[PDB]
């Protein structure tokens, strides 16, 4: 008789969605997870991250 | 070990950098595999050096 | 040491790194090219290729 006087609000609004211009999506500024472009000939990193 | 010779510490180095000038790299002319400066060990190795 | 036409490391890694060009992933054997590329004066020891 007493569970007739519950009250209840709602849950929180909580928007999940992408990043800004897919912003962690992509490997920069790191070591190990680095990108290489690179010749087919000698193979010549042209992307040094830091 | 100073004055021995009987160093043992030698495994915590983890790079060195030269430059002179302090604007060009001795390690400048393209000799390594990481452009600039000399790695002694790797931490996170996914590019199998 | 001589000082002259000895070694110039000018513009010149000291070792390169080549992808495979082929992959076979069979079922006891591997097989890999490599497309080599020895640039115009230098040359190559096959003692350290491995």
């Amino acid at each position: 008789e007493i569970n007739l006087v519950q009250q209840s609000m709602p849950n929180r609004p909580n928007y999940i969605g992408f990043r800004d211009n897919f912003i962690g999506l992509m490997y920069y500024n790191s070591t190990g997870n680095m990108g290489v472009l690179a010749g087919q000939a000698s193979q010549l990193n042209a992307v040094v991250d830091l | 070990p100073y004055l021995d010779g009987t160093f043992y510490l030698n495994h915590t180095f983890k790079k060195v950098s030269i430059t002179f000038d302090s604007s060009v790299s001795w390690p400048g002319n393209d000799r390594l595999l990481t452009p600039n400066e000399f790695e002694i060990k790797r931490t996170v190795d996914g590019e199998g050096y | 040491a001589p000082t002259h036409d000895v070694t110039t490391d000018r513009s010149q890694r000291l070792t390169l790194r080549f992808v495979p060009v082929d992959r076979e992933d069979n079922t006891y054997s591997y097989k890999v090219r490599y497309t080599l590329a020895v640039g115009d004066n230098r040359v190559l020891d096959m003692a350290s290729t491995y």
